[PDB]
């Protein structure tokens, strides 16, 4: 058994992590006080669920997680929430004044002040690890702490933990819930600094989650609670293979080797189905072919893009519940005829499939319906570069006038890092274009 | 009131559509890179599709289909027809064609068929074309393969070699060649609308089968006919014959009608091409919708068989028909998505 | 369509479905860059307080 | 926890500041004696931003009251809430400034400035994490005009990494009561351009027309105008005084509003269905500064809605105005309109909308002032009152040039394209 440590950075990273771990406990039957009756090994064990949870001699199960924000209003909710018991205080870290939606303020000014304290608390978790797989880093592109401090921590983690893998769960900015005008700057800068330090990064565009909550859950004006509830489901299905017995994606290294043949193109597109409203007392339960076919509709993707106009380099299917392989092969064969699925010449046209008999778990009182079978598809398609193009265009319009740049320079950063970061994304966009276009 | 943006100022078709929308009093035009629009009349190359459908509270529509380039460019179209079960390497209405790169390639296969029919002494007049050439140039007709394959290595852009139609239908008086242009509108629902009116683009010089050094008698483009021939304008105004007159000629000279002999094949070819690519370009479940106007070019042989020669994703109309077609675009492709305040000119091809 | 490497256990089941075959900076560098940005901040604050003293 | 320090200077600043504390004390459930008697508990979650907590669970404003004459100081203490202020935070002189910018900045205000900073320092040391300062004052007088910008210059030297906000009453196009206001305003604007992060432009003629035309107050008074300002000042600080994430602190607000450092002068607005509110707040007739938003373009905008309302309706209505009037929003700052909502409404209203706009049309105000200023300075009219306090003519020339530069800059971005 090898361990994984989750790091939640900023407001968005913390609150998503606070939803993921509530969902992890429900899946494994861990109570808010950390007691798991079903664990017959007290004070220890090398079970697969122990990859994400530590154990104490008293019978408590403690997440292998660290929460860091540069202001306490968010983390103090964790210290008082339903699962305040679950964690111990060394895992929760707070500043006093935030990065003010400023990448440079969180990276240079305030990052330098608190980086060493964070690594020490991370080191405390690693000292309890017999074999450490790597890290799972939850953060946002737009926030000052999410973009600035994360990219700094990624650099140090590549040093203090040189050969260990790192996975990002990033929140691509969406104007309908965005709190800052300079998020395009923060996204380009943090992506540039973290590109060579992240082995696999699952982007989530809040636009897609927002519209899914409006379309499929009939929520008039979704909130972060609504968005996080759904994000936790996608995160859980992706990390399920690390928390349960299996042979697919049981190691952080498998994510890279199965999904990332090209180091820089390490941004897979997640697609999830079915998203059904619980207020619908009952619905016709969907077949394996139906939910599998939903995975190729853009309306169910985490980033609104058109995979038909790109090329796949890898594809994985993660089912949960009443699913048998014969149903999957029938669904795949029939789908391949009606859909426009094109792989790169230098990769086989295949699908790595994982099934887990435990049906998806939903939070009580939430907006999501209990379903008996669900699926999440992780495909490394070049069409996700549409997101980079969108974000780069917004960056270009503002930087043509040097709008807001003085806020970054006043924090010690140089105007060169704007051009240097932008050029990297220009190369990344053209890297995506060589692979996926004729 | 709705908003729209113009990004191809050279489009003569959508220039009049722009004039029509403003005359509506219900459409305001914004400037090139203002992103808060309902309708984009976009550019012709590198249109940013990835940025559409991401403006909250704005149903965005665009006048091009992403992926149509696979059908509207010679090298792409040849590969599309041969490599699709729908259209079948054994296709009847597309001339025997081959994609050839100067200096994935098919040069070796083109020669296989060339010698195969000089063994049987069948005609070997082939033509080489490409999307790089224009203005009546970038094109060569010859019976000897060596003259053509040397001519392509003389270039630097991919070309296609196609079996020249040696026995075309010749209009009399004049004993002259021609091709047919049909305009097709595909809306966001992917309804295929054929414009009732087509045009015959005419050669004003008799078709000389002996000497191919002469261009004008073989190429029927409205450019070369106006520019390398004085008899341009003798028989019909601007070397443009319209369907009502062509219908009469077929009846009077061949005891048939335009509908039966020719038009029914045209509608079949249009359906087959577009329906083949619907899965790859349809936007009925996307965040942004599409429509596009296509111009199909056809050749007719002496047996009254219809052949397809190319497709234009960004075509131009005929001066007599701009008013009628450009207003039909508004009612069927634009006003269908963005209603206005309160007989048909199109043929709907069912599937 | 081949179905290879089928692994089967109590919690679930994993396999592959082929349809067609084919055809970092040092710690010293980090501290140095963070210091250069602190210097740039102090020079700007010095020029400010200098103009306020004036 | 993130505490703001309030300062009010001059007769104008103190009068406006006093009614500001009347409005928000009521909103947070504080009575004149300093004790909380409210219903909800969101009133106290961020009370420490503007109030210090003292022994006996009494809340005292973190406010400093300044003026060179004691008159208006005595009116503040006799007002409704005059009992609430810390008596040691009244720092007053006896001479007055006589509408002389040089007296407030250089001679009469200089003798009193250190006594003010001593109160400022004592308040700031009692802050868990000091956030910034806000000042209320006029630019036409001598105390709030001249001494106000001196305090701003002094405060930056002690707290250079803190945000500096101001609520500044600007001279009006057609109504004035002081002859030398072009000199005092032009000299203050020169200071604010350099030493403030955010400035709200208020002129009285716009307020008076509202009071007379819209609210139908047949004989308006500075009392009626100040009630408008305090209501607006409450609206612009709602996101700072109540739980939220959007523009929740002064620096975050400044980072979303100020694309270029010198162009930080804002046009406030207030109103009064959801579609009705959104239409009003954008109307010129609801602006507190005498500049037509249709004579420029918005660089950035911030809207705050208060009360119980359908966020779906609000979000949908904000987007319509943006997409309806695309010509008046810069194309090169995408998504430059940010909307926030608070469940707490103001008193008397159930739904309110406050508007903060950074429009290039503000240059019109700086042009009006420059034209008036040059007309006086070319003939050196009334200048002996200033040179007599020690000023040189070149301090006037520089102040004029800087404002003319500020006008040029505003035009530069008004015509910029993509
Ligand atoms: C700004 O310069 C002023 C000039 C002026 O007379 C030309 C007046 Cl009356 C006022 N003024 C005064 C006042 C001031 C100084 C001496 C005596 C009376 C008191 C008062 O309550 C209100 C509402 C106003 C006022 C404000 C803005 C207007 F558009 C119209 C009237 C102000
Ligand atoms: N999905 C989701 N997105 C969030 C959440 N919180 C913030 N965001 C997004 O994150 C961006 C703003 O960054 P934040 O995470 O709030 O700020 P931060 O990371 O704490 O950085 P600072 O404000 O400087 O401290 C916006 O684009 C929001 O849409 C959340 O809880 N869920
Ligand atoms: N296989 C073939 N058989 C007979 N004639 C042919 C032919 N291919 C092309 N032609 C002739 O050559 C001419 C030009 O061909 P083509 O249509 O490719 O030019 P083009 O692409 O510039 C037309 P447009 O300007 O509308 O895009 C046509 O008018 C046609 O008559
Ligand atoms: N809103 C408002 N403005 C005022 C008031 N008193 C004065 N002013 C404005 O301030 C200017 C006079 O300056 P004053 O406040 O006396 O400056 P001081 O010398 O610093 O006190 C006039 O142009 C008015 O517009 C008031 O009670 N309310
Ligand atoms: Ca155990
Ligand atoms: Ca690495
Ligand atoms: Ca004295
Ligand atoms: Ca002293
Ligand atoms: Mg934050
Ligand atoms: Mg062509």
């Amino acid at each position: 058994m090898r361990e994984c440590i989750s790091i939640h950075v900023g407001q968005a990273g913390v609150q998503i992590g606070n939803a993921c771990w509530e969902l992890y406990c429900l899946e494994h039957g861990i109570q808010p006080d950390g007691q798991m009756p079903s664990d017959k090994t007290i004070g220890g064990g090398d079970d697969s669920f122990n990859t994400f949870f530590s154990e104490t001699g008293a019978g408590k199960h403690v997440p292998r997680a660290v929460f860091v924000d540069l202001e306490p209003t968010v983390i103090d909710e964790v210290r008082t929430g339903t699962y305040r018991q679950l964690f111990h205080p060394e895992q929760l870290i707070t500043g006093k004044e935030d990065a003010a939606n400023n990448y440079a303020r969180g990276h240079y000014t305030i990052g330098k002040e608190i980086i060493d304290l964070v690594l020490d608390r991370i080191r405390k978790l690693a000292d309890q690890c017999t074999g450490l797989q790597g890290f799972l880093v939850f953060h946002s592109f737009g926030g000052g702490t999410g973009s600035g401090f994360t990219s700094l921590l990624m650099e140090r983690l590549s040093v203090d933990y040189g050969k260990k893998s790192k996975l990002e769960f990033s929140i691509y900015p969406a104007p309908q819930v965005s709190t800052a005008v300079v998020e395009p700057y923060n996204s380009i800068l943090t992506t540039h600094t973290t590109l060579e330090h992240s082995d696999c990064a699952f982007m989530v565009d809040n636009e897609a989650i927002y519209d899914i909550c409006r379309r499929n859950l009939d929520i008039e004006r979704p909130t972060y609670t609504n968005l996080n509830r759904l994000i936790s489901q996608i995160v859980s299905s992706i990390t399920a293979s690390l928390r349960f017995d299996g042979a697919l994606n049981v190691d952080l290294t498998e994510f890279q080797t199965n999904l990332v043949p090209y180091p820089r193109i390490h941004f897979p597109l997640a697609t999830y189905a079915p998203v059904i409203s619980a207020e619908k007392a009952y619905h016709e339960q969907l077949s394996v072919a139906e939910i599998t076919n939903a995975c190729f509709e853009p309306a169910n993707q985490m980033v609104k893009c058109d995979p038909r106009h790109g090329k796949y380099m890898a594809c994985c299917l993660l089912y949960r519940g009443d699913v048998v392989p014969k149903d999957v092969n029938a669904a795949i064969a029939t789908i391949k005829t009606k859909r426009s699925i094109q792989f790169v010449d230098w990769c086989p046209t295949g699908f790595k499939v994982g099934i887990n008999y435990q049906p998806p778990t939903v939070v009580p009182g939430g907006d999501l319906a209990k379903v008996q079978r669900a699926v999440c598809m992780l495909s490394n398609t070049t069409a996700i570069a549409e997101a980079w193009a969108r974000l780069d265009h917004k960056f270009d319009l503002m930087y043509a006038k040097r709008a807001f740049v003085h806020w970054y320079v006043g924090e010690g950063m140089e105007e060169g890092e704007f051009s240097e970061a932008r050029e990297d994304m220009a190369a990344l966009e053209k890297d995506y274009e060589e692979v996926g276009v004729d | 009131m709705y908003t729209f943006v113009v990004r191809d100022e050279n489009s003569s078709v959508y220039a009049e559509v722009s004039r029509l929308l403003l005359a509506t009093g219900q459409w305001k035009r914004l400037r090139k890179d203002n992103p808060r629009f309902n309708l984009m009349l976009g550019e012709r190359n590198r249109l940013p599709f990835g940025r559409l459908g991401h403006e909250p509270g704005l149903v965005q529509l665009v006048n091009y289909y992403r992926g149509a380039d696979k059908l509207c460019r010679k090298a792409s179209l040849v590969k599309l027809i041969k490599t699709s079960p729908e259209l079948s390497e054994s296709c009847t209405w597309f001339p025997e064609s081959y994609v050839i790169y100067p200096t994935t390639d098919e040069r070796e296969v083109f020669l296989a068929a060339y010698n195969r029919r000089r063994e049987g002494r069948e005609g070997n007049v082939w033509i080489a074309k490409s999307s790089a050439g224009a203005k009546g140039e970038g094109i060569l007709i010859s019976s000897e393969a060596s003259e053509l394959l040397d001519f392509i290595d003389e270039q630097g852009q991919v070309h296609v070699i196609q079996k020249y139609l040696e026995k075309p239908l010749l209009l009399e008086p004049g004993h002259r060649k021609f091709d047919i242009r049909s305009w097709v509108l595909v809306d966001h629902l992917y309804n295929i609308y054929l414009y009732r009116e087509g045009v015959l683009r005419t050669s004003s010089e008799p078709y000389n089968s002996a000497n191919f050094q002469d261009k004008t008698c073989h190429l029927t483009n409205h450019c070369i006919q106006k520019e390398y021939s004085k008899n341009y304008g003798r028989y019909e105004e601007g070397n443009e014959m319209f369907f009502e007159e062509f219908n009469q000629y077929l009846m009077d000279a061949l005891n048939t009608t335009l509908e039966n002999s020719i038009l029914l094949q045209i509608k079949h070819i249009i359906r087959s091409c577009l329906m083949c690519i619907e899965p790859a370009i349809s936007t009925k479940h996307l965040h942004y919708q599409s429509f596009q106007l296509f111009g199909f070019d056809f050749m007719v042989d002496e047996e009254l068989k219809v052949w397809l020669i190319e497709v234009n994703g960004a075509p131009a109309c005929a001066q007599k028909l701009y008013a009628e077609l450009c207003q039909g675009i508004v009612d069927v492709a634009i006003s269908s998505v963005f209603p206005l305040a309160d007989t048909s000119i199109f043929i709907k091809l069912h599937h | 369509m081949e179905v290879i490497e089928l692994n089967k256990c109590t919690s679930g089941q994993s396999f592959e479905v082929i349809l067609k075959p084919p055809s970092d900076p040092s710690l010293e560098e980090i501290q140095k860059k963070l210091e250069a940005a602190e210097e740039r901040r102090k020079y700007q604050e010095a020029e400010l307080l200098k103009h306020l003293a004036e | 926890m993130r505490e703001i320090v309030h300062i009010q200077a001059g007769q104008c600043g103190n009068q406006i500041g006093a009614k500001f504390w009347e409005v928000i004390s009521d909103e947070h459930g504080i009575d004149p004696t300093g004790s909380y008697h409210g219903d909800s508990d969101l009133q106290l979650e961020r009370i420490n931003v503007y109030y210090n907590e003292a022994t006996g669970n009494k809340y005292v404003p973190r406010a400093i009251l300044v003026d060179l004459e004691p008159g208006t100081m005595d009116s503040v203490r006799s007002g409704p809430f005059g009992q609430i202020f810390r008596p040691d935070n009244f720092v007053f002189g006896q001479s007055g400034a006589g509408n002389n910018w040089a007296k407030g900045h250089y001679t009469e205000g200089a003798e009193l400035v250190d006594s003010v900073l001593d109160v400022v320092r004592k308040e700031s040391e009692s802050c868990d994490c000091l956030q910034g300062f806000q000042l209320t004052h006029s630019l036409g007088g001598g105390t709030g005009s001249g001494m106000g910008t001196l305090l701003i210059s002094k405060i930056r030297e002690e707290y250079p990494d803190r945000i500096m906000n101001t609520f500044s009453v600007m001279p009006s196009p057609k109504v004035s009561d002081t002859v030398v206001e072009p000199y005092n305003a032009t000299l203050s604007v020169h200071q604010l351009v350099e030493n403030t992060d955010e400035t709200y432009c208020i002129d009285n003629e716009a307020l008076y027309d509202i009071c007379f035309r819209t609210l139908k107050l047949t004989t308006p008074t500075y009392g009626d105008l100040n009630h408008l300002v305090s209501a607006t000042m409450s609206g612009v600080t709602t996101c700072l005084r109540f739980p939220g994430q959007l523009n929740a602190d002064l620096r975050k607000l400044a980072v979303n509003m100020v694309p270029f450092p010198r162009l930080h002068f804002f046009m406030p607005g207030f109103a009064p269905t959801v579609p009705e509110l959104t239409q009003q707040m954008f109307d010129s007739k609801n602006m507190m500064a005498a500049c037509d938003p249709r004579h420029g373009r918005y660089l950035t905008v911030a809207a705050i809605f208060r009360g119980r309302m359908s966020m779906k309706e609000v979000d949908e209505q904000m987007l319509n105005v943006q997409n309806k009037n695309s010509s008046y929003f810069v194309e090169w700052i995408p998504n430059n309109v940010k909307t926030a909502v608070c469940d707490i409404p103001p008193r008397g209203l159930k739904m309110s909308a406050t508007f903060i706009g950074n429009s290039t049309a503000i240059q019109e105000l700086f042009k009006r002032i420059s034209e008036q200023f040059t007309a006086m300075f070319r003939r050196k009219a009334f200048l002996h009152w200033y040179t007599g306090e020690g000023m040189d003519e070149m301090e006037f020339t520089e102040a004029e040039s800087n404002m003319n530069d500020l006008v040029s800059e505003y035009q530069q971005y008004q015509d910029a394209t993509a």
